[PDB]
């Protein structure tokens, strides 16, 4: 499966979760941002690597990162 | 006689090319009545060809084994053999015009970045300012080297965006 | 008028004007100086 | 949520004819996903596997071969009618796993109950060079 | 039932929108900041379905664009006939085609 | 807290973050968070990035006064 890594630069805007087409991200409580929210990836085995979460990230560079590798049936987006 | 090239005036193949062009021009000319517009156009073309072949001669031009003129490239060799105006002076004129264009564009960029929303001035040109800078660039090299001297031509690397290593 | 003047102040219009001016200058130079190759007088 | 709902295969399917982008042989060999919702009235929606279907007034159950189709239907129902659906995953042996509303409040919210995993406590670009992690099996972003 | 339905003067004939290049869409109404904006200005220029959601204004724009294309075609045809009139040998060709 | 945690609001700052798009660039301070978050300094830039945004959050150590 792919690797989804979320850093402390996230502002908890929940844009990456809304842009996620497979429900990989989530919001957890936090204290390092004004919104008191932090992105998490508890379902990274269902991610395909579409990088839609990175498109919705408003911070400079990327507070969420997707790294491809070790494709599976779920990661390849196969219905067969 | 440099580079094994004969001058165009003393060349042989140059005359063959001139006669061939005049011969095909006359062959095209003979198909029309003398009092016609195509006859006048072909006569003007023949006159222009003769004038071009005469002006390419008596100017230091050299051609080798095909009658097609060759341009002497190295300055000094071109300077001592009357070939400076082939490429040495045309690049000087081109450098003058290119520096004119670059200095005018640089002045427009600097003067347009001062006001609020400079992108609007970039995409909607200030025509009086552009024409004023157009007629003020005749001394571009003096101004360019003086901005080089006072350091306003160059920007410090601390203020320039740098890609990560 | 000033709206029309700012329309002519846009980049494609001044580009067309510059292109027309430069093309006309080069064409009239080449017509009145037929076949220039060697810088001599 | 407060109590995780259980999948009911006896719930009626929405009014729809035949399907071509539907279940392949992966459904009977590997897992397949099942989306359920509770329509308050009779209305026509668009399936992500083909044309249009009509959902029945009451419980509605649909089957898909991919989780992305289930979440696409979920977000279409949430944006169009504010339906709040939920989908399960059924394996070949019949194991049912609850997928979308893990805490029942949707991943846009927080609920103060989830634990943040796969999070790096350093800024991006502070990761070590690939020379630092060589012949070790650990990526610079995995530490 | 079928009748002419026409609104009188919905759009004022002014040059105020010629000064601002990006005006048909809200994305280009804020002005340019990157060069792709320029390409966008030349991409969504005649995408009238994206500028407004009203079908009436889209239909009016389509009608006027068709009139403009017909005017362009007629200008081209008039130019063809003018070139045949002056810079041509059509009369000479008629004798021995 | 005495004075403020960050720079003066509305003052120009230079971003020292190397991975940021606006490295060695000048921006304007919009707000500085007093709660104690990791990146409290909000900086707005005239030139947008490839994503189209123009505002970002930076820490105290990656912002300095612009050189003149
Ligand atoms: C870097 C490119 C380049 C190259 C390859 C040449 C090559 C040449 N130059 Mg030139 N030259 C150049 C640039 C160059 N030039 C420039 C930029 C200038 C200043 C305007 C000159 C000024 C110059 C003079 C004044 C003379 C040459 C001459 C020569 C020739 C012999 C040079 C030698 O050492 O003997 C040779 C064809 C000599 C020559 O004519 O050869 C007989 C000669 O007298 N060169
Ligand atoms: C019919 C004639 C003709 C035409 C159409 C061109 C066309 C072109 N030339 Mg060429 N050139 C010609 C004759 C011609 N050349 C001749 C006869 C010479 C002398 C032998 C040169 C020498 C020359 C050089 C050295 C360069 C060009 C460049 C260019 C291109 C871009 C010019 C530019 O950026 O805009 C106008 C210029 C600007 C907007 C910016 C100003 C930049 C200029 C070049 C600097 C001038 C001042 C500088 C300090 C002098 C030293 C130059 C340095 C290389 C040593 C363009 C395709 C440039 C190019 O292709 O770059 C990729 C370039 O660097 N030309
Ligand atoms: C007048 C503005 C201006 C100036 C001063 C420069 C200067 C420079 N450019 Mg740039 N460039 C410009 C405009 C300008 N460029 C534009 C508009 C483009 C898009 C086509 C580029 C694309 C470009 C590339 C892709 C490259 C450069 C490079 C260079 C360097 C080499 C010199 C040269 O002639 O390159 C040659 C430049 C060109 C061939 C571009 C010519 C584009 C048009 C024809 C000129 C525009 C003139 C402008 C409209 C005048 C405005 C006046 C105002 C009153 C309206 C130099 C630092 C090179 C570099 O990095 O070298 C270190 C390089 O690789 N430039
Ligand atoms: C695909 C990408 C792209 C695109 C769409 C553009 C597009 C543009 N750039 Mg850009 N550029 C690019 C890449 C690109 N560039 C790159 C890679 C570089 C190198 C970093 C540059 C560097 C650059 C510089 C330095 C400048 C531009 C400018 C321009 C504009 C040129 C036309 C104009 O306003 O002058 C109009 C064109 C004319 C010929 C007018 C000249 C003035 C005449 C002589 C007045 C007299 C007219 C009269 C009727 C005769 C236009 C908005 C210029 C600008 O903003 O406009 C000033 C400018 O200064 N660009
Ligand atoms: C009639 C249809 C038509 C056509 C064919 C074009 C074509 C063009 N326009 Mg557009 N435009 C149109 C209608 C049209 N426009 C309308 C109705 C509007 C609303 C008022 C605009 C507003 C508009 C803006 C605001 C700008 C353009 C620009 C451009 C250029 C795209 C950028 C480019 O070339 O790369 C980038 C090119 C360069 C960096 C080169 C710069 C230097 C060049 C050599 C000078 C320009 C000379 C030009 C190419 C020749 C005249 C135009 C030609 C169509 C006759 C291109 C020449 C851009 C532009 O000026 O780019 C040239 C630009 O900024 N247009
Ligand atoms: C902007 C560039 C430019 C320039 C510098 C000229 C310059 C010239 N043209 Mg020209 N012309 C141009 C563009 C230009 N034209 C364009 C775009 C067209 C097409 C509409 C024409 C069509 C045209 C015709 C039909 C004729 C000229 C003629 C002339 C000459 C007399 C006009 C005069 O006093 O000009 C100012 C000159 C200062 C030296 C002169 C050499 C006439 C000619 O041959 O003169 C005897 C002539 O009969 N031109
Ligand atoms: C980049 C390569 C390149 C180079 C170096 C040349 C160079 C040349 N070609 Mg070629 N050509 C090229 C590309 C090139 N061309 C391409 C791509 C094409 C295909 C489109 C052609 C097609 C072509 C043809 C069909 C012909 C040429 C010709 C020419 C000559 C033109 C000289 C001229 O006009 O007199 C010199 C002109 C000037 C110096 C212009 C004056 C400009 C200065 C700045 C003064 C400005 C005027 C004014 C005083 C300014 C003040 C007033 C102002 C404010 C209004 C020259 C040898 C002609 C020729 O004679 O061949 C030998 C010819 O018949 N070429
Ligand atoms: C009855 C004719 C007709 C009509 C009314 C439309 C209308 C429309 N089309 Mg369609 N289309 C047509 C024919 C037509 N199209 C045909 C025949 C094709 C096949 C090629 C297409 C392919 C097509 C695509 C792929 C797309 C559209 C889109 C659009 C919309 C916006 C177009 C726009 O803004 O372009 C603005 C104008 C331009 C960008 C200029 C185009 C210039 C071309 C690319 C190059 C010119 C070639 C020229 C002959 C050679 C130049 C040489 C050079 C030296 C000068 C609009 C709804 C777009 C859309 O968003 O739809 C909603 C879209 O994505 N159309
Ligand atoms: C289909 C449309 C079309 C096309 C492709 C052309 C194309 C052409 N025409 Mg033409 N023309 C057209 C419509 C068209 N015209 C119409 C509708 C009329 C009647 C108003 C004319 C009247 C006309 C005349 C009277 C002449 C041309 C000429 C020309 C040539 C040069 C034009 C030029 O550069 O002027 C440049 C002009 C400017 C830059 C400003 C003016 C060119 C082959 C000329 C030609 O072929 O010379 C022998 C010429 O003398 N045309
Ligand atoms: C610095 C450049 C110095 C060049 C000195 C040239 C002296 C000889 C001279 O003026 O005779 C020719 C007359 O050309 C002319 O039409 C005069 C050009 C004047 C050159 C100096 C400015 C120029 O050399 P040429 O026309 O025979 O050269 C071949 C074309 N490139």
């Amino acid at each position: 499966a792919h690797v989804v890594k979320i850093y402390d630069t996230c502002i908890g805007c929940t844009q990456c979760v809304r842009a996620c087409p497979l429900d990989v991200l989530e919001m957890v409580p936090w204290d390092g941002c004004k919104a008191a929210q932090m992105a998490s990836s508890p379902r990274t085995e269902d991610c395909v690597g579409c990088k839609r979460c990175e498109t919705a990230c408003p911070t400079d560079f990327l507070s969420v990162r997707v790294y491809l590798g070790n494709e599976s049936t779920r990661s390849l987006g196969l219905a067969y | 006689d440099v580079a094994g090239l004969t001058p165009c005036s003393e060349s042989k193949a140059y005359n063959k090319l001139e006669r061939k062009e005049l011969k095909t021009l006359e062959k095209r000319l003979k198909k029309y009545e003398p009092g016609s517009a195509p006859y006048l156009a072909l006569q003007a073309t023949k006159e222009r060809t003769q004038n071009r072949f005469k002006n390419y001669a008596k100017a230091g031009l050299l051609c080798g084994n095909d009658g097609l003129p060759h341009l002497i490239s190295d300055p000094g060799l071109a300077l001592r053999f009357n070939h400076a105006g082939e490429v040495f002076i045309p690049t000087f004129g081109f450098l003058y015009v290119a520096g004119y264009i670059g200095h005018v564009g640089r002045q427009y960029i600097i003067k347009s970045k001062e006001d609020a929303k400079p992108t609007d001035k970039e995409i909607i040109l200030d025509v009086p300012l552009a024409l004023q800078l157009a007629f003020q660039g005749w001394a571009w090299p003096l101004a360019a080297i003086q901005e080089l001297r006072n350091g306003s031509l160059l920007e410090k690397d601390e203020n320039i965006t740098v890609s990560p290593r | 008028m000033k709206d029309f003047t700012t329309y002519l102040s846009t980049a494609p219009v001044v580009g067309l004007g510059w292109a027309i001016f430069t093309s006309g200058l080069l064409i009239e130079i080449n017509r009145f100086f037929p076949d220039p190759l060697v810088f001599s007088f | 949520p407060w109590k995780q709902p259980e999948l009911d295969p006896d719930t009626p399917s929405p009014i729809f004819g035949g399907s071509t982008g539907g279940l392949l042989r992966k459904a009977q060999v590997e897992e397949f996903y099942v989306t359920t919702w509770e329509s308050p009235k009779e209305q026509i929606f668009e399936m992500p596997t083909g044309g249009a279907a009509i959902m029945r007034k009451g419980p509605n159950l649909l089957k898909f071969a991919r989780k992305e189709q289930c979440l696409a239907l979920t977000t279409q129902l949430r944006t169009k009618f504010k339906m709040t659906p939920c989908f399960y995953r059924v394996y070949a042996d019949g194991k049912v796993e609850y997928l979308h509303p893990k805490d029942g409040v949707y991943p846009e919210k927080v609920n103060a109950g989830r634990v943040g995993v796969n999070q790096n406590m350093r800024s991006i670009g502070e990761n070590v060079d690939p020379i630092k992690v060589k012949f070790t099996g650990s990526q610079p972003f995995t530490i | 039932k079928v009748k002419i339905a026409v609104d009188r003067n919905p759009v004022e004939t002014n040059f105020e929108k010629w000064a601002k290049p990006g005006h048909f869409s809200r994305a280009l109404a804020k002005g340019p900041n990157t060069t792709t904006w320029i390409w966008n200005l030349h991409a969504d220029a005649h995408d009238f379905d994206n500028h407004t959601s009203d079908l009436e204004e889209i239909s009016r724009k389509v009608f006027s664009a068709h009139f403009g294309q017909l005017g362009i075609i007629l200008i081209w045809l008039s130019g063809m006939y003018f070139h045949g009139a002056r810079f041509s040998n059509y009369e000479g060709w008629l004798s021995d085609p | 807290k005495k004075k403020e945690v960050g720079p003066k609001r509305g003052s120009l700052v230079k971003v020292l973050r190397p991975e940021s798009y606006w490295y060695n660039q000048v921006g304007k301070v919009v707000s500085v968070d007093q709660s104690g978050i990791r990146y409290p300094v909000v900086v707005r830039f005239e030139n947008q990035n490839y994503a189209g945004v123009s505002t970002n959050n930076y820490a105290l150590d990656e912002v300095t006064d612009p050189p003149a």
